[PDB]
């Protein structure tokens, strides 16, 4: 059904239920001031097509169902405000006119016999009565076609995004998508975005290069392509000769098990049908470390539900794998517990080294010559993993295996049990060293990250990797120069503390995650939970100051925690660019969520609002969508909320020299389709073609997102302006017919002196003010822009003369009213030589005030459009 | 995720496009020749409007000393008031004939409303079955009001009248034409008579006439063409003015067969049948009697406007130079 459609579109907005509310005042004949249709028709509109905007997605739901077998935008809250606002100004001047009508009832009304007929009427009830009219009568200052407009402002400027062809991977065929089409508008209001440091700043694709054992470094040139056994199919160009002869003969058992740890401690999906052992790993570590481990000989054939092939040298020997102890993000490890064919049961883990230092054996010689190992890889990019073992009696084994048959019921709930098997063992393990592998960044990340830091969006990398890959890559992607200054974070503590018992280019700063809630520190109780929140907002603005913070070693949990800290406590309007299963809680959290699709999963992607294949593309989604979405946004605003009040009232100047009364200065159809008609197009076409550069010259000059993050173009001082600039504009439009009036203006057997006249150049005055208006803020003028201006002007004028035909008076005599006016009112050169005056009177000081503007404080796009290159 | 975007000026944000910038030399040459052209129009409109001859009489008669304070209170129903006014020179083409209310709200909600225009259109079923739009002028005492609204029923119904004192003191009375007042879409298509019949008395049937006016809506003009809400005193007043202040064309004068000037110069007097109360109300009537020119009519506001606002796009187009000359 589609009734239950407009049900919801009703109440939950402020002003869909407003003009509800007018609709049933205008019903009742004792206050009909404006007809129902002055509502009713532009209401339909408005709710019309903005239910087929999202009828379509759900009949698209409805058949993908059958044949096989919140976030709320910053604009959004301002617009409501806005509707109150009016709400508010509207009531007032209602009653502030009416003080002025209870006069003129009293003093002019009782004795203007013309007026008066009959029925005890009290000077202030009729003021109550026409206080009725007032609200009635300016009903159209709240823009009716409001939400429909912005609806598809977003909706279309969201198809940009997902159209560009600069925006689009060529490999991976993944273009840009716009999942949520409600927030185009804020991605140029970006203040803050986070990303994941793998598939977002990374390609993903890992070529094992480096590994440490025994605390020695294997993988440099010294004593090279493998041919000398089957498996060892050639696609990795390695070196290192000694590594190389290390496994020929006079195998170490250290070096033995090693490789074979990385062919066993995984979970890929081996192939044998092709014959060539090939690999495909859900996550890219297992899939690149296990692709070593078979170049080193140590490949590994098959696996079945409780038993692996697992071959070395071809010698296959199979072990009878029981349990497994799978990786979810929250652990940051995996490991496995197999049974050999002699009889043991082996234990094998695997991971970063924080959770797996945690767990280190009593005393390893291994301990600290790994230590400064990996710090050595990651030095330069690599993703370091500690690989670790233990052999454990079988007495060990027998009380372990029970909790494991008590969690594998699955039954309604297994969450928790398998939580706690996991850990009590594998707290100590007896280590190797960690391997290396280098995942190097996706080309044109460097661009981004600076073009968007020199259009001051601040950027932040939240990773649960190493605190030093990010940290080099950062350099490496322009994220940190030589301006910052990195610091630890021991002197945070301090710093932090110093602060708060006083309370009792780029700045930038290193943290673990694992340290992070320290700070955060997850009668006493108030005040302790203030004490931490003094910390909590204190610390947030030592981020929000930042435009580069590395904020690592958080998992998932304390991923979304992140993006919420700084979108509520700083209102600041948060975009979010990830990865993975592991990110799909805070891209929830930011404004704007965004994925890539990476080589990871679709999951960041399936739980995000604009999700595209690089990095890099972030460029165009601000710089050039969200820059453009936000002034073409923005811009309608200011156009939309003038283009009201310049109409509605001139039925408050009116007023004053029609007895305070609320008569309608215009045409009865001229309220119904201003709205949505005569002036919805051109603002429209604004809405998703007005830029201010081009897209290339956009990119080359970043500068130009201040104008967004700031709110500069809009605000709410700029609605009162085109308020104000809405009564000087109604006063001109207005006041100049009525002295062009008050004399003869052409007064002749055809002589135009009435209030249809009247009404008819006030009308067009208005659509050629507003329509030229609009011509005068788009920057650029397409042929389809020039066409919605002049074509506009034209439908104004085109369906007047159907309007004022004598053909549709006999079709509704006493609701088409207006006849012959406008032949009878544009022919005359006094009243073009007055719309000419009212026009121009309502232009050239426009004009001027923005050339005068322009030359005085030029705009950051004037100064740049100045020049031909 | 999907096949390639297809390169399309439109998709690809890049249309041909015009980039107008408002730069010295396409701002400050738009002023001046607006400048340029709205001082000599408006010299244009303000000469001719100043040599158009026209002459104003107020004969409400409220204040003392005119002589027909006597129709402030008319004691008995037709009060007559005599004006002498004079000419100093002649009126050249043919002359309008007008009246005007100051002080009358005409274009009041509750008044403007008050009208059944689809039975000013002559609706078969609107004549019968009024609209509530004239609610208090529906019916006058069992069967509806023909003409309701307020509007209609408080019909402006003086009769100015215009008579040239020649030297022999003998009144001459000049020729005042009551056709081609209104427009020629309000006499034929805003507004109509019932349908059928040949007489207008047997087409308006179980229909009383306002109450303020005097007679029915039958015989309101001698000439069958005027008369009934075709009428062209009715249209110009029904058709509402847009100001309380307001004039409406009364009457015309036609150019005279000789070559002698419609209104010669000399001394006239105006027998006004006072009709119309608005000193109540702190209102007032006037007379003008007006001469065509051939742009428009008398309208010094858009003369002195022109001259205004042409003189001020002059003054702001001098004004920008200084500007960009510091700025160069
Ligand atoms: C010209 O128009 C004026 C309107 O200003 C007419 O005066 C109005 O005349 C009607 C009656 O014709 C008055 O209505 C009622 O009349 C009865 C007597 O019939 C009287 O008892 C009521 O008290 C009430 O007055 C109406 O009041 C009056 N206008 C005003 C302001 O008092 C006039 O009759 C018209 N004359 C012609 C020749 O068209
Ligand atoms: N499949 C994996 N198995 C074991 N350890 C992993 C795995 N992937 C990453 N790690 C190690 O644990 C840390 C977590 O990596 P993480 O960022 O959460 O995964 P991703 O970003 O690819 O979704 C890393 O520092 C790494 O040392
Ligand atoms: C107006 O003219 C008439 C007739 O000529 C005369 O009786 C009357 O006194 C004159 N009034 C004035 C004020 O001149
Ligand atoms: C003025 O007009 C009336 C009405 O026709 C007439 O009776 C009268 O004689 C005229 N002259 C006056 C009042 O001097
Ligand atoms: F890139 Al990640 F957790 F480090 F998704």
């Amino acid at each position: 059904t589609f009734i239950p459609m407009n049900l919801f579109e009703q109440f939950k907005r402020a002003a869909n239920l407003y003009f509800l509310a007018l609709l049933i005042l205008q019903a009742v004949p004792q206050i009909s001031t404006l007809a129902w249709y002055t509502t009713l028709v532009p209401l339909l509109v408005v709710l019309g097509v903005t239910a087929i905007k999202d009828l379509v997605d759900d009949v698209a739901r409805h058949k993908m169902d059958k044949e096989i077998n919140f976030k709320r935008t910053k604009i959004d809250y301002l617009m409501n405000y806005m509707v109150y606002t009016i709400f508010v100004v509207l009531i007032l001047l209602s009653a502030g006119l009416a003080i002025g009508h209870a006069y003129w009832e009293a003093q002019v009304g009782n004795s203007s016999w013309y007026l008066y007929d009959g029925e005890d009427d009290t000077p202030s009830y009729r003021g109550f009565l026409i206080f009725w009219g007032y609200i009635i009568v300016l009903n159209t200052m709240v823009p009716i076609s409001l939400y429909v407009s912005v609806e598809v402002i977003r909706l279309g400027q969201s198809h940009f995004i997902n159209w560009d062809l600069q925006m689009y991977y060529a490999e991976k065929d993944t273009p840009a998508k716009a999942r949520t089409t409600t927030l185009n508008e804020q991605l140029g209001q970006i203040h803050y975005i986070f990303s994941d440091k793998t598939g977002t700043l990374t390609q993903n694709i890992m070529t094992f290069k480096k590994c440490c054992i025994n605390g020695q470094i294997y993988g440099d040139h010294r004593d090279v392509d493998f041919s000398w056994n089957t498996y060892a199919d050639g696609k990795l160009a390695f070196y290192d000769h000694y590594l190389i002869e290390q496994i020929q003969s006079g195998k170490e058992p250290e070096v033995r098990q090693f490789f074979f740890l990385l062919a066993v401690c995984h979970t890929v999906m081996v192939d044998r049908t092709d014959g060539q052992l090939n690999y495909q790993a859900a996550s890219p570590d297992e899939g690149a470390l296990v692709n070593a481990a078979r170049n080193f000989g140590f490949a590994f054939l098959a696996r079945t539900q409780n038993t692996i092939t697992i071959s070395e040298l071809g010698t296959e020997r199979t072990y009878n794998v029981l349990a497994i102890l799978d990786f979810n993000s929250d652990r940051k490890r995996m490991s496995i517990i197999v049974r050999t064919p002699e009889g043991n049961i082996k234990l094998y883990c695997k991971g970063a080294d924080t959770v797996i230092y945690e767990r280190l054996h009593r005393m390893n010689p291994t301990k600290q010559e790994t230590q400064d190992a990996l710090d050595i890889f990651a030095n330069e990019t690599l993703r370091t993993l500690c690989l670790c073992y233990k052999e454990i009696e079988e007495k060990e084994f027998t009380e372990w295996n029970k909790k494991f048959m008590a969690a594998s019921v699955a039954s309604t709930n297994r969450d928790e049990a398998l939580d706690k098997v996991y850990e009590e063992i594998e707290k100590d393990l007896i280590l190797l060293g960690a391997t290396a592998i280098e995942d190097k960044l996706q080309d044109g990340v460097p661009e981004t990250i600076s073009k968007l830091a020199k259009a001051d969006i601040k950027i932040w990398v939240l990773t649960g990797d190493k605190k030093e890959t990010a940290e080099n890559i950062g350099f490496a992607c322009e994220l940190l120069t030589e301006d910052t200054t990195i610091c630890y974070g021991e002197d945070i503590n301090s710093l932090l503390h110093a602060r708060m018992e006083n309370q009792r280019g780029n700045r930038a700063l290193i943290i673990t995650g694992s340290w992070l809630n320290e700070i955060l520190l997850e009668q006493s109780k108030r005040r302790l939970e203030a004490k931490k929140e003094q910390r909590q907002k204190n610390f947030v603005d030592l981020a929000c100051e930042c435009s580069a913070v590395i904020c690592c070693r958080v998992t998932p949990k304390q991923k979304a925690m992140v993006v919420d800290l700084v979108k509520r406590y700083k209102k600041a309007i948060t975009l979010a660019i990830g990865d993975g299963a592991n990110d799909v809680n805070m891209i929830k959290t930011a404004h704007i969520g965004v994925g890539i699709s990476g080589q990871e999963g679709m999951q960041a992607v399936m739980s995000s609002d604009y999700s595209f294949a690089q990095f890099r593309y972030l460029q165009r989604l601000l710089l050039v969508h969200g820059r453009w979405s936000y002034i073409r946004m923005c811009k309608f605003l200011r156009y939309f909320f003038y283009k009201n009040f310049a109409f509605t009232l001139v039925h408050f100047w009116y007023s004053f020299f029609n007895g305070y009364s609320a008569q309608t200065a215009y045409e009865d159809w001229f309220i119904t389709l201003y709205n949505v008609l005569y002036t919805s197009l051109p603002v429209l076409l604004m809405g998703l073609l007005d830029q201010d550069v081009s897209d290339k010259l956009s990119l080359r000059f970043p500068g130009l997102y201040i104008v967004g993050q700031r709110d500069l173009l809009f605000n709410y001082k700029r609605f009162f302006v085109s308020l104000l600039h809405g009564v000087l504009t109604s006063m001109i439009l207005f006041f100049i017919p009525l002295g062009a009036y008050l004399q003869t203006v052409g007064q002749d057997g055809e002589a135009p002196s009435d209030y249809q006249s009247f009404a008819v150049t006030i009308a067009s005055a208005l659509v050629i003010t507003v329509n030229f208006q609009i011509g005068l803020d788009t920057s650029y003028w397409t042929f389809v822009n020039a066409f919605s201006i002049f074509g506009s002007i034209a439908l104004y004028f085109g369906i007047m003369f159907d309007f004022h035909s004598a053909g549709i008076h006999v079709l509704f005599p006493s609701a088409f009213q207006f006849t012959g006016t406008a032949s009878n009112a544009l022919r005359q050169p006094y009243i073009w030589l007055t719309i000419i005056l009212t026009v121009a009177v309502c232009l050239l000081p426009v004009v001027a005030i923005r050339f005068l503007s322009m030359t005085i404080w030029p705009s950051e796009s004037d100064k740049i459009q100045k020049h031909r290159k | 995720k999907t096949r390639r975007p297809d390169n399309t000026a439109f998709k690809q944000q890049r249309l041909p496009a015009w980039q107008p910038i408002l730069t010295a030399g396409t701002v400050l040459p738009i002023f001046f020749i607006i400048g340029l052209i709205f001082i000599p129009i408006g010299i244009g409109i303000f000469v001719t409007s100043n040599n158009i001859r026209e002459i104003e009489i107020d004969y409400t008669g409220t204040e003392p000393s005119s002589p027909c304070n006597k129709c402030l209170s008319p004691d008995v129903t037709p009060c007559f008031c005599t004006i002498n006014f004079t000419l100093e020179k002649s009126f050249e083409g043919n002359v309008f004939m007008y009246y005007g209310l100051s002080n009358f709200y005409q274009n009041h909600r509750r008044y403007v409303k008050s009208r059944d225009d689809s039975q000013l259109n002559g609706d078969s079923s609107a004549l019968l079955n009024p609209s509530k739009e004239c609610e208090p002028y529906r019916r006058n005492e069992d069967k509806p009001i023909a003409p309701c609204g307020a509007i209609a029923n408080s019909m402006f119904n003086d009769t100015l009248e215009l008579f040239l004192i020649g030297n022999d003191s003998y009144p001459i009375p000049i020729a005042l034409k009551k056709k081609g007042i209104a427009w020629w879409t309000d006499k034929n298509v805003k507004f109509r008579n019932p349908p059928g019949g040949d007489n207008l008395e047997e087409r308006f049937k179980g229909t009383t006439k306002p109450v303020n006016w005097l007679k029915p809506v039958y015989m309101l003009d001698s000439d069958p063409d005027n008369n009934g809400f075709i009428n062209e005193d009715f249209i110009v007043w029904m058709r509402t003015a847009a100001l309380p202040t307001f004039r409406k064309l009364y009457r015309l004068i036609e150019r005279k067969s000789d070559l002698h000037p419609t209104l010669p110069a000399g001394r006239y007097s105006l027998n006004v049948t006072y009709n119309y109360p608005v000193h109540y109300f702190d209102g007032r009537k006037r007379m003008i009697l007006s001469t065509i020119s051939w742009m428009g009519g008398k309208n010094p506001f858009l003369g002195i406007a022109y001259i205004a606002v042409g003189s001020i796009s002059f003054l702001l187009g001098v004004v920008l130079l200084v500007i960009n000359h510091k700025y160069r």
